[PDB]
């Protein structure tokens, strides 16, 4: 259950991201906005949406994947501004900081049963 | 475990509609996830979605395996349904990261 899905249109972003979960034993996989069934298929522990999305809206994939998948299986993080709306665990304002991203990420991982299987 | 942020990325070329091409992704995600976790991350582009995308990479076809890291970039064409191919394909890019010295001279 270490599967991670970041969504977003900037690649430099998403590239440091994937690399600085995976070397920690995550895997991450970067899929691009407008498809909540692609998101379905790769059902993830976590999702990470960064800001901004100019081929969809943020509330919309938020409110799409809390109708598809409960709060309690699936965990809804965003990165970028403000990052206050429902269904939506935490919010990792920009800029990031490596060490600070990690921490943020390890300590929303702390729900439903809190186990590794 | 003192090297951090050096992972391989692997580029998946996709319809969003075609069954083939939709669990694709699952055979893929499948076999990283478990086997080689950890070392290679997953980027997705739908040529549905944004078809100039596809243009810029010179592709034509789906689904698409591009290989971005380590160097120099490689572009796998097949049927990715397959999971044996699949595993086929990835443990042979397994072997060659994992053959990699810093510096080695000789």
């Amino acid at each position: 259950e270490g599967r991670i899905v970041l969504v977003s249109e900037d690649e430099a972003t998403s590239t440091l991201i994937c690399s600085i979960l995976t070397t920690a034993g995550y895997q991450v996989i970067w899929l691009v906005d407008g498809e909540v069934e692609r998101l379905l298929a790769l059902t993830p522990i976590a999702v990470l949406l960064a800001e901004p999305f100019s081929y969809g809206d943020v509330q919309e994939l938020v409110d799409q994947l809390r109708q598809r998948c409960t709060p309690e299986q699936l965990k809804i993080f965003i990165l970028g501004s403000k990052g206050n709306y429902q269904g939506v665990d935490r919010y990792i304002p920009l800029p990031i900081h490596p060490e600070s991203f990690l921490q943020q990420v390890t300590m929303g991982l702390t729900s439903l049963a809190t186990s590794a299987q | 475990m003192a090297p951090l942020r050096k992972t391989a990325v692997l580029k998946l070329y996709v319809a969003g509609n075609t069954p083939n091409s939709v669990r694709a992704l699952k055979t893929l995600a499948n076999i990283l996830e478990k086997e080689f976790k950890g070392v290679y991350a997953l980027k997705v582009i739908d040529v549905l979605k944004n078809p100039q995308l596809a243009e810029e990479d010179k592709i034509l076809a789906t689904p698409t395996l591009a290989k971005v890291l380590p160097p120099p970039v490689r572009r796998i064409i097949g049927d990715l349904s397959n999971r044996e191919k699949v595993l086929i394909a990835l443990r042979l890019l397994a072997e060659e990261i994992g053959d990699y010295k810093d510096d080695d001279d000789k």
